[PDB]
């Protein structure tokens, strides 16, 4: 996972690419192309 | 201050509990649609596979054709063949396949006739006797309309109407009634006698709820678009119960508005929604009742139960009192206009009003709907409207076309149904010209509307709704505690 | 084990053979731990879906206060386009009523768009977690989609000062809830209580 | 020529309804809307900005000669294309000034080229946009016809034409269009006539005194003025009804006779 | 020799199948069979429980039940057994799922509402407002409505079967839809079917209604229309908010629920006064199509043969032995077509003749392919008749016999032609040679349209003409009598079947009923009719949270 990737959210599948990584509260938080952050393990990697 | 956020309550009314008239039951509004009430499922299931054969031309053609003589035994042998061949059970063919019993426990074959001395040597298990379920003077009359004929009263089982449509009721009746025919009496099984008591059974002698609607309506018979309003009258059994004309005027309308406007308008005609509150205004609270029973005190206080001739005075009189009335009550009372929210509603509550204390003045039918009619165009000027625009497309050609005579607009009330042009598309109507109908009659203390043959068979206490009491029975569906016929359990998996 | 008092509102039922619970009103259950809100006090929310989650609470040993919103039926204004039908709104004074508690379990139906601009609307005003009790599969993340704080899914631009913090699908309306979801409740209530 | 009268009956009810249906009535203006205020309650277009339209003018397109057709003068909006819009008004049964088949009757006796349905609870006139702002403006809101508080312009969402009135008296409505500013007493429109917010409330008057209210309503109420009151309207009703039904029966001048 | 039949033969025969003699008389009556067992006791609870007394079921009435051996009923390419009361429609709840959900099936197309959205009302329509409306069509069709807790509503639990699918021929646009409310018709066909499938279907969106069982079991067929239409009225005008008028709020309307609008049957006149959505206005071809084998399977006659069972099941059983005739039913006859492998192995038969002689379509339609094809099939089978007892005591009347074979030879005829008149003219062929043959045929009124089938089967006269996929339980030959319609349904699926075409008659009723929602799988009918009949199907329509449970 890092920027530019390609990722979908499992839920739903939710195609977008990460535009940024922005810890708060010591936890990790994943921001997407929506403006929507997201949890790295709720996320996974696709090509 | 304004905040936007704090939102609007609302429908307050609909929250509290809809009392049933003549009842002492508080039910939701949402247990009173009509696929949400086992009950008026019922009823509907009950009158659609009801079907009035005529066994007296098949008896003539067994005594003149086949040389078979017929006596009170056979009548008795053959009553028990039948009540185990039309719920599916089989008599001939060897190797045949069976419908399960439990699936079917709701068939009866029954018998009724006028002859006392035959149905004196009748088992009284398949007898329907006029003279143990009606009073003597409406057992009289009832038997001297009958006359000295037999018939049979078949009731498919409910699952079958279920499953197919209503014009498979009479042919489910025809084929039982001759397979029980040929064997029990010992015939050929196909001759031309099998023809005969076929094409008996089939139309000559039968005896429909409703006629097929071909055409643009395209609806096959014993469908509720088919039901005349004094078919439905007869249908109800408050006459042989109870001697109040008002309140079995007011229990055919109960009943002609749970089957018209909710089943036959709402789904039939409609989806969805429904129209459930169009129809509950009717027969929820005592609304309608109270409008009514001042419709009869004024009517026996100046006419009388059947004092004066219907003439176009007293329908003027009588309906614009009534009228009058029942918009006064409205502006009296909030309660009763919050109730009664809708024009269409209270429309339809006066105008039924109206049109019940015309016929008890009366006794006629035409007047009624006349009366009807003119409560419309006068509620529509007391407050400046009448209903959803689309509702008094008959109320404006009513006038004209209730003592019609052109062909295509002339009909006695009882003889009218939904399937009469004017009547055919709109909410709010059709129960209470059923209601107009029935009170008709009421006045005048009649056994019956339009078919004794009807109200004998639907006197039969082994139906599985009561016709006696309508609303009690709606009541009972709305509170889950009536047991339904046409379910399949025992040939379905456990959930 | 241990005694449970509660304050029976001061407002009758809804008519004779009505609801017991009237529109607008507050059962306090005297130790704040939780408070289930229910839209309404008609059958489609009350003591089908809505007393048999507080009995189940009550049960598992923890004191619950019951609140039927005064307009808890349709959608916020501020929904897109508006509200139509009807308007979802909640009043200062039940915010600060439900505020008390330590937790809040809110009923909701059947539409997605409905509930997520619902839910935005309840926790403008409400800062403690809330379990989203819905019929409806509503995944958690379109809550985030309009701006609603989230356990798994924050939002970059939060309009809510609540957390959905568990949403719980399966729980019809008007329809007894089987002991599955309750128990499915009650363990999400004492893992995100205590 | 022939005089018209307009409506049956002696109450002031049967006068109202009168006046409502006499064109050479002047109707008495109790408040002040600008145009403008009105096109954004109306809610169909940016005030400022041009009508939208549906067909070239008359005049561009083309059209078969046609004597009786071009008899009659066509309305302005007609003349440009402009699309046809409506306006919908809830009155309350609670002495509403105006109630729905009055104001059809009188907007069909008083406007031109325009189509009026009435319902229990709701009543809407559709018209081209630039006549129907024109009359809009004119007659339908600054005049005795509309009550801030009693009748309302409504679209989608109507209800409560048979409610009671909330503490204000206001008629009851289920998106809050209106609201009652205690302040200065006056009514404001803060959403339009479907319920999309207005950036700014527009100011509609205040609400008419009771009893001004019970002297210009069109409507017969126990508590107010009854039908009883009057006998002339419901013996003209009564003659109408028996009119259609010896017409209905056999119509010749024979059987009119028991008229 | 080898036989498809023979297995079942063995299983439902004690003695040798080519075994001449048996004896009779020592079975113990109906005792012999557990389903007529049950049926006493449960006939003895419910008289004394509910009837007070009134009998309901008398076996010793009548003919004595069970003089012969009562056999069991193998159904074809399933190895599951049941008795025939199990295959009953009434008593099969696989059967009566079966008309179910064909008669709550309304197909709508959304492309004029689509256009008139956009430029008459100034509405823009988007992918997203598209799934707003699927959202609003879904909650709202059952029982529901929106956003109006005041407005009376049908219990969710009792319409769980009800929902409302969306389909169409633009690829671009089915990959922008909601996959939660989609019938993909890349992912439900092969990809040469599916391409002949959005070719015939075209760039446009349709939307398929499926209305609760319940709603068809109160009232009729009639009533689905209305209620589809209603229902996509409603969430038309409240998924998107318009500021226009009424009267174009009128021409919407008609363009949302009155243009595009596909249903499976049509009205019958006469005596036959039904509505829509009957079993008796539906087309051949319409039922070709419904059924889903030529899906998954590649075999023509199988695909044949699932649309014979399913003819049979609807229209021999349902629509004649109830909504014609009434009474105990035809069930025999349409088990006749699907129980054992009888008419598979002599469909078989027929497909190897044609591919031997023929080639699989490698004739033009002429007279003398169709008399030779159709001459070769009967004989075969009526020889197999006769050298197997077992058989014909299997298939006991004549009716069964005839309708079997001349099934056989007119789905070999279309196999070697692919003209449905040309496999419809084998029919009739073959039944009048059956006749010559073996002095018989079915029962006094079984060849009324097989005598007056050879003229009107190529004809061109008002009321005779008509390709075989636009006939159907109207057309005026075979309105009445059994033992037909369902394999006039095979025959004009296998006219198809050999050309290896992706539809019959109607692309979108192909594709509606390719929906995994349904509760009743159309692409195994067989399959489900077993289960049914095992007392395993689960069944929709049941009032069960509106009924008390004593
Ligand atoms: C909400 C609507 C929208 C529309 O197209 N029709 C509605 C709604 C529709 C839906 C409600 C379901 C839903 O999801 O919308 C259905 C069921 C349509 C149908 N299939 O018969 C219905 N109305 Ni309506 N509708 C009713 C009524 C009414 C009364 C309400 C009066 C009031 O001022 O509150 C008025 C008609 C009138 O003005 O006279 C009315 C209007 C309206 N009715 C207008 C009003 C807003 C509009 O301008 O768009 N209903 C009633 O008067 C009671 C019976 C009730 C019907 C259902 C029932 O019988 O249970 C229902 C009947
Ligand atoms: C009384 C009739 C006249 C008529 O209109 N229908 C009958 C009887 C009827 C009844 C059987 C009633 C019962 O179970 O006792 C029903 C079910 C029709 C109904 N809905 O009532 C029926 N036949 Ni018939 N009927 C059948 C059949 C047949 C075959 C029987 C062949 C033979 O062995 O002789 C013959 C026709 C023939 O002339 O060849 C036949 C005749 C006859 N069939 C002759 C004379 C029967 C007799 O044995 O006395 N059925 C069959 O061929 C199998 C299918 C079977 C149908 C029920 C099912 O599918 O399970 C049944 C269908
Ligand atoms: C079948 C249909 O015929 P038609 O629509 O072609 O006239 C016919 N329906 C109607 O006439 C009209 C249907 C509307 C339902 C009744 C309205 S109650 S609520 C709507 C109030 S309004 O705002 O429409 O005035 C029927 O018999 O149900
Ligand atoms: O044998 S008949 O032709 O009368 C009817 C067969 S079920």
């Amino acid at each position: 996972i890092e920027i530019g990737s390609y990722v979908r959210y499992i839920n739903t599948g939710t195609h977008g690419t990460v535009k940024a990584i922005e810890p708060k509260n010591d936890e990790e938080w994943v921001l997407l192309e929506n403006d929507i952050y997201y949890r790295p393990e709720l996320l996974e990697l696709v090509e | 201050l304004y905040n936007p956020d704090i939102g609007v309550p609302l429908g307050q009314r609909k929250l509290m509990p809809y009392k049933l008239s003549n009842t002492d039951d508080y039910c939701e509004g949402d247990d009173l649609h009509f696929l949400n009430n086992a009950a008026i499922q019922q009823l509907w299931d009950d009158i659609r596979r009801t079907v009035i054969v005529g066994m007296d031309t098949a008896h003539s053609v067994l005594e003149k054709r086949l040389g078979v003589e017929v006596t009170p035994e056979t009548i008795n042998e053959y009553m028990h063949t039948i009540n185990h061949s039309l719920p599916g059970g089989a008599v001939v063919q060897e190797h045949m396949v069976e419908v399960h019993p439990s699936l079917a426990w709701d068939c009866y074959a029954r018998i009724f006739t006028g002859d006392d001395e035959l149905a004196d040597e009748l088992d009284s298990r398949f007898l329907i006797d006029i003279n143990k379920l009606f009073p003597e003077e409406q057992a009289e009359t009832l038997k001297a309309a009958i006359g000295k004929k037999t018939y049979q009263v078949s009731r498919v089982p409910s699952l079958v109407g279920r499953v197919c449509d209503g014009g498979t009721i009479s042919r489910w009746s025809a084929m039982q009634i001759g397979m029980s025919f040929i064997t029990a009496y010992k015939l050929c099984a196909g001759e031309a006698a099998t023809a005969d008591f076929s094409y008996a059974s089939k139309h000559a002698d039968v005896i429909q709820m409703g006629n097929a609607l071909p055409g643009r309506r395209a609806r096959g018979p014993n469908e509720p678009g088919g039901i005349r309003f004094g078919i439905l009258s007869d249908v109800v059994q408050t006459t042989r119960v109870s001697e109040d004309p008002v309140e079995q005027s007011l229990e055919v309308v109960a009943t002609g508005a749970a089957l018209y406007d909710q089943i036959w308008l709402g789904a039939y005609m409609s989806g969805g929604i429904g129209f459930t509150q169009y129809a509950t205004a009717s027969y929820t609270d005592d609304i309608l009742d109270d409008f009514s029973y001042y419709a009869l005190d004024y009517v026996e206080k100046k006419y009388g139960r059947m004092g004066t001739k219907a003439t176009m005075d007293v329908v003027e009189d009588v309906a614009g009192e009534v009228t009058l009335y029942a918009l006064e009550q409205y502006d009296d009372y909030p309660a009763l206009l919050e109730d009664h929210f809708g024009g269409s509603q209270r429309a339809a509550v006066a105008a039924a009003a109206s049109g019940i204390g015309v016929c008890m003045a009366t006794g006629n039918s035409n007047a009624g709907v006349n009366g009807w009619y003119l409560s419309q165009i006068l509620h529509k000027e007391y407050h400046s409207r009448l209903g959803f625009y689309g509702y008094d497309l008959q109320d404006q050609c009513g006038a004209s076309n209730s003592l019609a005579i052109r062909n295509d607009e002339a009909a006695p009330l009882e003889l009218r149904g939904p399937n009469y042009p004017n009547y055919a598309m709109n909410v709010g109507h059709q129960g209470e010209y059923a209601g107009i109908a029935q009170a008709a009659h009421s006045a005048r203390g009649d056994a019956f509307a339009l078919n004794p043959l009807v109200k004998v068979a639907f006197a039969d206490p082994m139906l599985v709704f009561d016709f006696s009491k309508p609303r009690k029975e709606i009541a009972r569906g709305a509170l889950r505690e009536f047991e339904a016929a046409g379910e399949r359990d025992v040939i379905l998996p456990a959930k | 084990r241990k005694e449970q008092i509660v304050d029976c509102r001061a407002v009758m039922g809804l008519g004779e053979g009505g609801g017991l619970a009237q529109r607008g009103t507050f059962a306090e259950g005297l130790r704040n731990d939780v408070v289930v809100v229910a839209m309404s006090p008609g059958r489609r929310h009350i003591t089908k879906p809505v007393c048999e989650i507080t009995y189940g609470i009550r049960e598992a040993g923890i004191q619950t206060s019951v609140l039927v919103l005064d307009a808890g039926g349709g959608i916020p204004s501020d929904a897109p386009q508006g509200s139509l039908g009807s308007t979802f709104g909640l009043k200062p004074e039940e915010a600060k009523q439900v505020n008390r508690h330590k937790l809040c379990v809110i009923h909701f139906g059947n539409v997605k768009s409905h509930i997520i601009y619902k839910a935005r609307l309840f926790l403008k005003y409400v800062d403690i977690p809330t379990i989203i009790v819905c019929q409806t599969p509503v995944d958690m993340e379109d809550f985030a989609a309009i701006g609603i704080k989230t356990k798994n899914v924050m939002p970059l631009e939060s309009k809510t000062e609540g957390k959905i913090v568990e949403i719980i699908t399966g729980v019809i309306r008007g329809e007894s809830a089987p002991q599955k979801k309750i128990d499915e409740i009650i363990e999400s209530i004492k893992k995100h209580l205590g | 020529a022939y005089t018209p009268q307009f409506y049956p009956g002696a109450t002031k009810v049967a006068e109202n309804r009168r006046n409502h249906l006499n064109p050479n009535y002047e109707l008495e203006k109790l408040r002040e809307i600008p145009d403008e205020d009105v096109v954004k309650i109306m809610g169909h277009r940016q005030p400022g900005e041009d009508y939208k339209t549906v067909h070239p003018p008359l005049e561009e397109m083309d059209f078969v000669e046609d004597y009786a057709r071009d008899l009659v003068e066509p309305l302005n909006g007609a003349k440009e294309g402009h699309r046809v819009r409506y306006i919908q008004f809830a009155d309350s049964m609670y002495f509403a000034p105006a109630q729905p088949y009055d104001r059809s009757r009188s907007y069909m006796s008083r406007l031109r080229g325009v189509d009026a349905g009435t319902l229990s609870g709701r009543q809407v006139v559709e018209c081209r946009e630039s006549d129907l702002e024109e009359f809009s403006k004119n007659i339908l809101m600054d005049t005795e016809l509309f009550d801030p508080a009693t009748s309302g312009m409504r679209g989608a969402t109507v209800h409560g034409h048979s409610l009671r009135l909330d503490e204000n008296g206001m008629m009851f409505d289920a998106l809050q269009r209106c609201v009652f500013d205690e302040k200065t007493g006056h009514v404001m429109y803060v959403k339009d006539q479907v319920g999309k917010p207005l950036d700014a409330p527009v100011d509609v008057g205040e609400p008419i005194p009771e009893a001004k209210l019970r002297e210009i309503t069109t409507i017969y109420r126990n508590d107010g003025v009854a039908m009883r009151a009057d006998p002339d309207v419901i013996e003209v009703v009564k003659r109408i009804h028996r009119a259609r039904t010896l017409g209905g029966y056999i119509p010749t001048n024979e059987t009119f006779k028991g008229l």
